[PDB]
């Protein structure tokens, strides 16, 4: 409920860098696993979808 | 991209090596220009501006500033050196050496030459003198080897100029530079560590004759010592490797 | 006082606030992207 | 005459903690020791350290990685610590076979524990380069460590991130054990034709080299204008002494031209940095772009027939 | 052209052998006696290069190539065209390069500071001496030197390298690379925080040794210091420059076989011999 | 109990970034150790489930 | 009062509710999912 | 018994630390060498226990 | 020096008995378990 | 048998510390030789006792 | 009282005794655990 | 005789450990000689004696 | 009393009774052990 | 004769430490000789002694 203090514990601007790089780092890894993946390759996918579009 | 080339015959591998060879000809030019922050404009033998000057001209002025309030300090200054040597040329020509004019080893040229620095004691971090007699840094002690104190020091002719008394140490890098030699001809006298070998009996100092002992260059204070002091002193035994090599045995 | 971060009581209301504003917002994109993925390729 | 190889007299004052210049102090450690065995060579101080978030972290996830490359040595001795012991040199943990492709679904002993484990040893370089960053900003100094570190860096990641996954496989990258990675090397070598025709190559191993010789040259000067206040570089650099200008004339005299006390230093900077940075050009080339450079030598003029 | 504060060290004295004779500067080059060895050995062998690329097919100079005479020559001196012409460059080469420390040693002598810069090129010296002198007289024939070419000598860097199957099995070659590659990350180490120190951020006094030893005992624990760092790095190089001699003369003269044949020592000690 | 008595102890800060670290690092090492079975990679799965999905 | 971290007991009380309330809501999730993964795929 | 003595002798933060690590690269250590047989993978054996889950 | 940790005697029984709960409760659960996992798949 | 006094002399911390370590690692060894061996390998053994458990 | 540790006679003799009990523990259990293995698999 | 003096050169914690580390590594040396001549390899025997125990 | 590790007479004796009454039990568990491995499989 | 004057030479601690390192190393060396000449292999003698003891 009263999650705010944790802005009394760490500093906003450096949870905030770490989280921004976190968080960019964490999608890009998702997406070329799935890029990888010849399931969820969407490129590829679309290319069989349509008869190479 | 295998087997896929520009121009013919022109990679991508071509293209990068190529891009390299580009960007190392701008670095060494870099380079080059950094390095040329001391000793330039060159000059002619006889203190004026040399006809010339090299490929690479001079690079921008940059600054440093200096901690403990001493000012700054700007590079390449352009300015000559602070300090007259008493040489004079050998020959009309370039080329040749300039010969002492007097006592190399007083007038300090050649091997003995001193550079002229500022008149203050070096600084370390805290804005303390960072060189000084253990009497002052009271916290030191001998932690390993053996204690130079109280030892006699043999000059270069193997003959005893006095006694070791005092140790003056780096209370930065805790190290010690300096043995303070209290002489028979009636005063005292700072040695550099590194022109000095401690062995049982004695330190042995091969580069200064007994003679030369009589004239060491002094410090104004027996608490601190300043950089133009530390410049003659050390200048002192190093030109003596040269000017006092005929007093050795055989 | 307890302030590891030098901050006010008050002040992390604020910065507690709007850091739920946009924490909402990006999630809230990303459950909609989620059901249009699993609508379009169900991975379960 | 004395060379300054070997302290004569060590001597000690009060331990040195650091300076404080935007460190947090309560991150510092506060126990340092006096060995006077290292006091002959160098410092005799084995100081303090700081330990903050950064290092905690990479310290945690390189250790993690470490253990785990333990645990599959053990695993594939069949347990026993005899060939466990025997084996320390010769046992890898490798990473999955080409069939598997750049796909995470490969057995777990057969590159799945080397995937994890290589996840865990990038999270911790990546740590560590932040710590040494932030340990050059919390004293306000430049962030040429970092860079420097970054370069070499850029070789390891080249190595087992960005070349694997531009050919499609982490069949590619680097095994993780003493004798498996000089295999893994030579393979390298021989299956991209000759990696000696390779200039990229060719370039690292010059400034290799150069940067060795470099440092060769800069220790022996050093040493030899220690007489003069010689070692003490900074503050050689903004009040010249007899030393620089020593060290300036042996080398000018030499071979005609000369350094200065702060731009030695860059040059061994780049000299190293160097080393690493060609490198990785020329790894990541091999096999995305040449795949025989034996071949590509005839073709591009320095090679015979 | 002298730099503004070379004037007082330009002075009589420091020399080995002719006296003043030849105690005068040729632009910024010092000659003495070992200047007018040194240029006219490398002159001689340059130009014996030049010449033993003139009496083959190509003038690109990455093909170029002098080769070691063959195997049935054994020690002897061969005609000039059959490896004569490598035997001059190689005499030429040992000339210029002994003539070269000895011209070190009389200008640390002018100026008076240590030999150490001849000292760490003489182990240089060494490790090319091994390559085209011991070893081969070890082994009975020049032709175990290796041939002179920017990218020939890679051929016997290669062909020798695989004698003794894959020459990463080599222990002194092992400890010859973690020496190389200790040095360079040193230089980069040392030359990283002397630019942080001298160049702080932006608009800061400039640092001390003291920020420095505290950034690195702040990293790693421990901080060699300012003469320490010196110290290291010259003794790093000239051990790797050492042991990288003696891995090369070991091979082919006192091991001869796949260098991975070496460890079986360990793995065949009787205890874990069999498993 | 009284756990509290363990933020006496230990700093907050010190913990927390200790115990999210752990966390991450467990929950990364499980989703790939269940890639790495052909019976729990999910993507796999449904790629077979739905006929190429 | 003995403070290894500079805390008082009542500011290790807000504390600590604050950790036990972020930690239940975590752990509930987790059970949540470990359900749901269950019912699709048992394991045991 | 007493034990509760070693407190004053031994620092509470490095003791629950060290066996915080330890208990847990033990339990890791533990479950990778339980997956590692075939006999003991739980993971294989659901997915013969309910013919591929 | 009777307290090398800077505890007293009481805070000493606080923690002791605290951490004394704590592995209580993981070597319980740690014995459920292995009853489980015996009566599932037994090793002995 | 007044054997107390080795604590007047020893480090109970540092005895402490290497006894522990000590232990766990002969324990380990011992562990693993037996894992090691086919006929004290008792997840193999249990295999063959219930017809793979 | 000479000790390199400076803890005094008395602590020494409460540290020994919870020693000793702690080290009982430890060799009975190790005991009750050799006579279950001999008598599941025996070794001599 | 009277060998106790000795105890006023050597001190007994170096004396101690070393003459510890030193016991353990010897009973650890005669162990695996033992274990690894094929005559005294108790588990190897026993697993004969018994018919695979 | 000259003593290089500074223990007085005293501690000397006792020290010794101690050390070898330990080095006794050693020896005489070593030579039971010994003789029952010796009548389990004879080397000599 | 006189030979004790040696005491007040050398160091009796490190002098005696170093026989004892020498003399373990000594033994130890000549047994492992012995054993893997399988003419002085005591265990393998008894072994062939009592037909596999
Ligand atoms: C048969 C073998 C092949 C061969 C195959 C290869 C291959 C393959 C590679 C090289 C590479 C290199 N080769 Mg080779 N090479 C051969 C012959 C040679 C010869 C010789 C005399 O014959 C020489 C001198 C060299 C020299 C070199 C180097 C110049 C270069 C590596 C540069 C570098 O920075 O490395 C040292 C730096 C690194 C390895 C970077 C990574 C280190 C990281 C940063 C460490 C971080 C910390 C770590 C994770 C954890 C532990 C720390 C904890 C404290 C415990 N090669 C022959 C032809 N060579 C590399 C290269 O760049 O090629 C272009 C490379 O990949
Ligand atoms: C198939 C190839 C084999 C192999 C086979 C060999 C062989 C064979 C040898 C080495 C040697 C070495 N190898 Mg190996 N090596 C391999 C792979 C590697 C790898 C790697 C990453 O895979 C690395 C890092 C190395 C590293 C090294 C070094 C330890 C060493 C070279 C340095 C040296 O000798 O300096 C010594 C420096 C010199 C000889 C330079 C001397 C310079 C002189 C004094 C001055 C010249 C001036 C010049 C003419 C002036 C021009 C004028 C201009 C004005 C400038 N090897 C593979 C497995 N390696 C060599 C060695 O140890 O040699 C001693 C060697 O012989
Ligand atoms: C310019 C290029 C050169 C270079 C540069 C360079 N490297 C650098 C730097 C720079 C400028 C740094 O700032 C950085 C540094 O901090 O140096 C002191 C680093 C450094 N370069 C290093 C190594 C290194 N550099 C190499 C190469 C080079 N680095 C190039 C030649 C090599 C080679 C040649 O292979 C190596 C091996 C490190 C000393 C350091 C980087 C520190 C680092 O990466 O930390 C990450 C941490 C880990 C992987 C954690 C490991 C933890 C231990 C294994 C724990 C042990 C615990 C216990 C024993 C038990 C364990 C198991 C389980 C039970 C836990
Ligand atoms: C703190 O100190 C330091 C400096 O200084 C302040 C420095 O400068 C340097 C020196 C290092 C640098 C300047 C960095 C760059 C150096 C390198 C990258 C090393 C590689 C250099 C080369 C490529 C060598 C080329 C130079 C040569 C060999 C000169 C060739 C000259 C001849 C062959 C002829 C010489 C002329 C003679 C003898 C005239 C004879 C006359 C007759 C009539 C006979 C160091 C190490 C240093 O640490
Ligand atoms: C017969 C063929 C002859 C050549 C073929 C040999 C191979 C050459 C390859 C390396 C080049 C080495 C040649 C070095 C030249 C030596 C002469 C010299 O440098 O001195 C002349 C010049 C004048 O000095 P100065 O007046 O003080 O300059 C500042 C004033 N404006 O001083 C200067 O120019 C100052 C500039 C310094 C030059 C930087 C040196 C760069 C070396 C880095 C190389 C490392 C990478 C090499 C890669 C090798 C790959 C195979
Ligand atoms: C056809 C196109 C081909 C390309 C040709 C064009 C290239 C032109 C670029 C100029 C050539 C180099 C000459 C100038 C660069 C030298 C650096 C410099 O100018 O000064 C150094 C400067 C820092 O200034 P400083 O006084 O030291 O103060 C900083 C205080 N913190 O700044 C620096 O220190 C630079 C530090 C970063 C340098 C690199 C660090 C490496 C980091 C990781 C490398 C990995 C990336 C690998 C890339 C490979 C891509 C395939
Ligand atoms: C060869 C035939 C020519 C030599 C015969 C006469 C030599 C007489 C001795 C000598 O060299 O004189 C020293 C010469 C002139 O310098 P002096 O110092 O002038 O006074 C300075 C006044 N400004 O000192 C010098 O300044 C010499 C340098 C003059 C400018 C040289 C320009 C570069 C030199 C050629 C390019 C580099 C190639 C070198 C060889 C390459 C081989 C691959
Ligand atoms: C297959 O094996 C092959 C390896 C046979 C060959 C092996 C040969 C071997 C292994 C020879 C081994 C000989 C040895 C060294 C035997 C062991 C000697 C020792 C040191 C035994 C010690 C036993 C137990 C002790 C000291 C008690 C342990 C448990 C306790 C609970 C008391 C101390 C520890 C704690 C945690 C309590 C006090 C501390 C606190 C913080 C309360
Ligand atoms: C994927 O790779 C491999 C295959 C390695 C194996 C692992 C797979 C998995 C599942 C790995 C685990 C992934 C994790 C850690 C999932 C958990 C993810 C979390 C915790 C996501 C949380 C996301 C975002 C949060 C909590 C908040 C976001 C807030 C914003 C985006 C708003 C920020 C902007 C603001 C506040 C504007 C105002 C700014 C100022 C400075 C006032
Ligand atoms: C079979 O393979 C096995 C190998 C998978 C791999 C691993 C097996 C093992 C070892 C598994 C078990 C590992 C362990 C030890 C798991 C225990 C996990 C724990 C302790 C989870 C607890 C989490 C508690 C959390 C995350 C606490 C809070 C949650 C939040 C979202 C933060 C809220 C807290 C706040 C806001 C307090 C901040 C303070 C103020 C004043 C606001
Ligand atoms: C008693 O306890 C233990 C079990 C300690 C016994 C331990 C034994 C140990 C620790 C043995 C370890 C041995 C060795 C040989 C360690 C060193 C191995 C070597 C030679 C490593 C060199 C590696 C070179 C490179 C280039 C490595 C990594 C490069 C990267 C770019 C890492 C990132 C790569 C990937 C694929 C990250 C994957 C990410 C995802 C999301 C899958
Ligand atoms: C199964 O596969 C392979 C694994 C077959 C076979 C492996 C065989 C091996 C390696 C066997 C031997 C393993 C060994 C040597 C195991 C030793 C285990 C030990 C030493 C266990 C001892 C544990 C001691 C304690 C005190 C454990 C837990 C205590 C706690 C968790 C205290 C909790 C209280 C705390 C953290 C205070 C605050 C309270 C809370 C609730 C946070
Ligand atoms: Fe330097």
């Amino acid at each position: 409920s009263k999650f705010y203090k944790i802005w009394l514990i760490f500093d906003p601007r450096r949870v905030f860098v770490a989280q921004g790089v976190f968080l960019f780092l964490l999608a890009v890894m998702i997406h070329l696993m799935l890029l990888s993946n010849p399931g969820f390759n969407w490129l590829d996918i679309s290319g069989v979808k349509y008869e190479r579009v | 991209m295998v087997g896929v080339n520009f121009f013919g015959d022109f990679d991508l591998a071509s293209l990068a090596i190529w891009s390299f060879w580009l960007f190392f000809a701008l670095l060494v030019y870099y380079l080059q220009t950094e390095n040329m922050r001391e000793g330039y404009p060159l000059e002619n033998e006889d203190g004026g501006p040399a006809v010339n000057q090299g490929p690479f001209p001079l690079p921008s002025q940059k600054t440093f500033k200096l901690p403990h309030g001493r000012g700054e300090v700007t590079v390449p200054d352009y300015k000559k050196e602070a300090r007259d040597v008493a040489l004079a040329r050998t020959a009309v020509n370039d080329g040749f050496p300039h010969a002492p004019t007097g006592n190399p080893m007083l007038d300090g040229v050649g091997p003995a030459s001193w550079a002229p620095r500022r008149d203050i004691p070096e600084l370390d971090g805290h804005g303390h003198a960072k060189v000084v007699p253990m009497s002052v840094a009271s916290a030191f002690f001998v932690s390993a080897g053996r204690d130079p104190r109280g030892l006699p020091v043999i000059a270069n002719d193997m003959k005893t100029v006095g006694t070791v008394t005092e140790m003056w140490v780096d209370v930065a890098e805790h190290m010690v530079r300096y043995l303070e030699v209290d002489l028979a001809s009636g005063g005292k006298c700072l040695v550099p560590m590194t022109m000095a070998i401690i062995k049982k009996h004695a330190v042995v100092v091969q580069s200064i004759s007994s003679a030369a002992f009589a004239s060491v260059p002094q410090t104004k204070s027996m608490t601190e010592i300043s950089m133009l002091e530390e410049e003659k002193i050390c200048a002192y035994f190093a030109g003596g490797t040269m000017y006092c090599a005929d007093a050795k045995p055989k | 006082d307890l302030s590891f971060t030098g901050l006010t009581d008050q002040q992390a209301q604020e910065l507690h606030s709007v850091y739920l504003q946009g924490m909402w917002l990006f999630i809230s994109v990303a459950i909609v992207a989620h059901l249009a993925v699993f609508i379009w390729r169900p991975w379960l | 005459e004395y060379q300054n190889i070997f302290t004569q007299v060590q001597v000690a004052g009060k331990p040195e903690l650091g300076m404080v210049e935007g460190v947090n102090l309560e991150n510092r450690t506060t126990g340092t020791t006096n060995w006077p065995i290292l006091g002959w060579f160098g410092n005799a101080q084995l100081g303090p350290i700081y330990l903050g978030t950064l290092g905690t972290m990479s310290l945690i996830f390189g250790a993690f990685w470490f253990f785990l490359v333990g645990v599959s040595f053990i695993i594939q001795a069949d347990y026993s610590p005899a060939l466990f012991l025997r084996e320390l040199f010769r046992a890898g943990l490798f990473p999955p076979a080409p069939e598997y492709g750049l796909s995470l679904s490969a057995p777990l002993m057969e590159g799945g524990l080397w995937l994890i484990a290589s996840f865990f040893l990038m999270l911790s370089v990546l740590l560590w380069w932040a710590r040494t960053y932030k340990r050059a900003a919390d004293l306000g100094m430049g962030k040429h460590t970092a860079w420097a570190f970054a370069g070499a860096l850029w070789l390891m990641f080249v190595l087992s991130f960005f070349r694997p996954i531009l050919m499609g496989s982490w069949s590619e990258a680097v095994p993780y054990g003493i004798f498996p990675h000089l295999d893994w090397t030579n393979n390298f070598s021989l299956t991209h034709g000759n990696l000696f025709y390779n200039p990229f190559h060719g370039l690292s191993i010059a400034f290799l080299y150069g940067s060795t010789m470099l440092f060769a040259m800069h220790g022996a000067t050093i040493l030899a204008v220690s007489r003069l206040g010689g070692e003490r570089e900074l503050e050689q650099i903004v009040d010249r002494g007899t030393a620089a200008e020593r060290a300036a004339l042996f080398w000018r005299w030499t071979m005609g031209f000369n350094a200065t006390m702060e731009g030695i230093h860059r040059w061994g900077w780049w000299f190293a940095v160097l080393t690493p940075v060609t490198g990785g050009i020329g790894i990541l080339l091999s096999g995305t772009v040449v795949e025989d450079w034996s071949v590509w030598a005839q073709v591009h003029g320095y090679k015979a027939l | 052209a002298l730099l503004s504060f070379e004037r007082k060290y330009r002075v009589p004295g420091g020399t080995l052998i002719g006296g003043n004779l030849f105690d005068f500067w040729v632009g910024p080059f010092y000659v003495g006696f070992f200047g007018v060895t040194s240029v006219f050995f490398a002159a001689l062998g340059t130009l014996m290069i030049l010449w033993g690329a003139s009496l083959g097919d190509t003038w690109n100079p990455l093909l170029i190539s002098i080769n070691p005479p063959p195997l049935e020559y054994g020690l002897g001196a061969a005609p000039l065209r059959e490896g004569g012409i490598w035997q001059v460059v190689t005499l030429c080469a040992i000339g210029a390069f002994v003539s070269w420390a000895m011209r070190e040693v009389e200008i640390c002598r002018k100026l008076g500071i240590g030999l150490h810069i001849p000292f760490a090129f003489s182990f240089a010296i060494f490790a090319y001496i091994t390559l085209v002198v011991i070893r081969p007289a070890l082994m009975g024939a020049w032709g175990h030197g290796f041939q002179y070419g920017v990218f020939t000598h890679l051929e016997w860097v290669n062909n020798v390298g695989y004698q003794y199957g894959n020459f990463h099995y080599n222990p002194l070659h092992m400890l010859g690379i973690s020496l190389f590659f200790t040095t360079t990350l040193a230089l980069g180490l040392h030359g990283a925080l002397i630019l942080s120190a001298a160049n702080p951020e932006t608009g800061k006094e400039m640092r001390t040794p003291d920020h420095e030893d505290t950034f690195f005992r702040d990293l790693v624990g421990y901080s060699v210091g300012t003469l320490g760092i010196h110290r290291l790095g010259l003794l790093l190089a000239l051990n790797a420059a050492f042991w990288s001699a003696m891995c090369i003369l070991a091979s082919g003269t006192v091991w001869f076989d796949q260098w991975v044949f070496w460890w079986d020592w360990w793995y065949n000690l009787p205890f874990w011999a069999d498993l």
